[PDB]
C-alpha cells in the first residue's frame, strides 16, 4: 500500500520556495504554431515556449516509475508548449496542469470549449 | 562576409587539397560567446546550426528513417541534441541515441555504457556523433591521432552505415582520428563544418555525405586533420547567432528516398550515380533491434 508520491513532493518543496527544476530543454521555433500542449513537433504560438518533453517529464527527470498502470510516459518523445510567464517551471507546470482531450490546448491556458 | 547569416562554415574545398603540417590550433576569438536567445543552451543552438547545414545538402531521406546519436548525455542529466535532431527528422523517424552515463532522453530507444557495448542488427541511414573527452585537450603533449570511441564509429561505419546513408561526427584539433579522415573519402561528398555559434572552438563536425562503402578518393588522414587545423588558424570566424532566429524551413524534408536491398554485385555506376545524388538507400528494411553488451561480476568475498 506504499508508494512513494513524487508530485505531492514537488508541489510541497515548490510551496516552501525550493528552486524548480531547471535545465529542461528549450526548443528553438518559429513560434507561430498551433498552440497544443503536448505535440509530435514544437508548436509553441507566441505566447508559448516549446520543450523537449523527457525533460519536462517530472518522473523521467526523477528516475521513478510513471503513473500511468503501463509506466508510459505522456512526454516523453513528444515536446510540451509551456506558457512563457510558466517557463521558469516546466516540470511544474506539466505536473499542475491538464489537457483539453478535445481541442489538445491547455486547460485555462488556450482551451474554450467551455465558452458561450 | 553573409557567413555570419550561415548556420557556420564549411571547410572550403582548396583547403581540402593542401599538404600541410600539423600545427598548434590558435583561434583569434578563442574564449569569446555568441549571444544565444534568451534561455536557449549551447548544445540546442549547435544541434540547430548542425541541421541547418544539412539542408543544404543531398541527404538521403527515406520512409522509416534510422538514426542512431553516440555520446547524446549532457553532464545536465539530459539530451539536448537528441531534441533538436527528433525536431528536425520527419515525424516517425526511428532514433537511436546512447552516452557513457545515464540521461533521460527524447529518443526512441537509449542505451547507456561505452559505445563499444552498442551492437545492432539493422543498418542505419544516418549517424551522429558528439562523443568527446575533455581529457584531450592536453597542449602539453604531441596530438597524435586518437582511438578510442573513434575506433568503433569507423568499424561502425563500414559496417552498419546503409549504402546513401550520412554521418556527422565531431572533432576538435585533439580529439580526431586519421583512418576516419580517410573514410570520408568513401562518401559522394564530406566536409568539416564549424557551427557559427561556437566558430570560437575547434570542434567540427566531420560530415560524410551519401555513402559509397568503396573509396572514391584516397585521403591521407593525418595531412588532412593538418590542412584542417590550417584553415581554422588562418579563417577567423565571426561568431554568430543569427541563423537561430529563422527556423520556418528548419524541418528536413521527408524526400521518401526509395530503399532497395542490393548485393556487392549488383552494384553498378547507375547505381552508385543515384547513391552519390542522395536518392537511393541500400539495406535491408527489416525490424530495427539494438542491444547493450554487459559485463557480469560477482564481488562478494
Ligand atoms: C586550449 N586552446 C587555446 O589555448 C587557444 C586556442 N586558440 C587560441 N588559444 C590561446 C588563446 N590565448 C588566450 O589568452 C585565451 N584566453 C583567449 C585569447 O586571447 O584568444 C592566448 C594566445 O596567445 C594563443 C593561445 C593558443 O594561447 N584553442 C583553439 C584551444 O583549444
Ligand atoms: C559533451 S558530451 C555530449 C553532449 C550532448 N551531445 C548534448 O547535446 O548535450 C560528450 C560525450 O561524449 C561521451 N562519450 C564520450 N566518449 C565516449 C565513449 N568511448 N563511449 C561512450 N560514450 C562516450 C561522454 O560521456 C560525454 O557524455
Ligand atoms: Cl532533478
Ligand atoms: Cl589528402
Ligand atoms: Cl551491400
Ligand atoms: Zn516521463
Ligand atoms: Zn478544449
Amino acid at each position: 500500500a506504499f508508494a512513494v508520491d513524487a508530485a505531492k513532493a514537488y508541489k510541497d518543496y515548490l510551496a516552501s520556495g525550493g528552486q524548480p527544476i531547471t535545465n529542461c530543454v528549450k526548443m528553438l521555433c518559429t513560434h507561430t504554431g498551433t498552440g497544443q500542449a503536448i505535440t509530435v513537433t514544437p508548436e509553441a504560438n507566441m505566447d508559448q515556449e516549446s520543450f523537449g518533453g523527457a525533460s519536462c517529464c517530472l518522473y523521467c527527470r526523477c528516475h521513478i516509475d510513471h503513473p500511468n498502470p503501463k509506466g508510459f510516459c505522456d512526454l516523453k518523445g513528444k515536446y510540451v508548449q509551456i506558457p512563457t510567464t510558466c517557463a521558469n517551471d516546466p516540470v511544474g507546470f506539466t505536473l499542475k496542469n491538464t489537457v483539453c482531450t478535445v481541442c489538445g490546448m491547455w486547460k485555462g491556458y488556450g482551451c474554450s470549449c467551455d465558452q458561450l | 562576409s553573409s557567413q555570419a547569416w550561415q548556420p557556420g562554415v564549411a571547410m572550403p574545398n582548396l583547403y581540402k587539397m593542401q599538404r600541410m603540417l600539423l600545427e598548434k590550433c590558435d583561434l583569434q576569438n578563442y574564449g569569446d560567446s555568441a549571444t544565444l536567445p534568451k534561455g536557449i543552451m549551447m548544445n540546442v543552438a549547435k544541434y540547430t546550426q548542425l541541421c541547418q547545414y544539412l539542408n543544404t545538402l543531398t541527404l538521403a531521406v527515406p520512409y522509416n528513417m534510422r538514426v542512431i546519436h553516440f555520446g547524446a548525455g549532457s553532464d545536465k542529466g539530459v539530451a539536448p541534441g537528441t531534441a533538436v535532431l527528433r525536431q528536425w527528422l520527419p515525424t516517425g523517424t526511428l532514433l537511436v541515441d546512447s552516452d557513457l552515463n545515464d540521461f533521460v532522453s527524447d529518443a526512441d530507444s537509449t542505451l547507456i555504457g561505452d559505445c563499444a557495448t552498442v551492437h545492432t542488427a539493422n543498418k542505419w541511414d544516418l549517424i551522429i556523433s558528439d562523443m568527446y573527452d575533455p581529457k584531450t585537450k592536453n597542449v602539453t603533449k604531441e596530438n597524435d591521432s586518437k582511438e578510442g570511441f573513434f575506433t568503433y564509429i569507423c568499424g561502425f561505419i563500414q559496417q552498419k552505415l546503409a549504402l546513401g546513408g550520412s554521418v556527422a561526427i565531431k572533432i576538435t584539433e585533439h580529439s580526431w582520428n586519421a583512418d576516419l579522415y580517410k573514410l570520408m573519402g568513401h562518401f559522394a561528398w564530406w566536409t568539416a563544418f564549424v557551427t557559427n555559434v561556437n566558430a570560437s572552438s575547434s570542434e567540427a563536425f566531420l560530415i560524410g555525405c551519401n555513402y559509397l562503402g568503396k573509396p572514391r578518393e584516397q585521403i591521407d588522414g593525418y595531412v588532412m586533420h593538418a590542412n584542417y587545423i590550417f584553415w581554422r588558424n588562418t579563417n577567423p570566424i565571426q561568431l554568430s547567432s543569427y541563423s537561430l532566429f529563422d527556423m520556418s524551413k528548419f524541418p528536413l524534408k521527408l524526400r521518401g528516398t526509395a530503399v532497395m536491398s542490393l548485393k556487392e554485385g549488383q552494384i553498378n555506376d547507375m547505381i552508385l550515380s543515384l547513391l552519390s545524388k542522395g536518392r537511393l538507400i541500400i539495406r535491408e528494411n527489416n525490424r530495427v533491434v539494438i542491444s547493450s553488451d554487459v559485463l557480469v561480476n560477482n564481488e562478494n568475498l
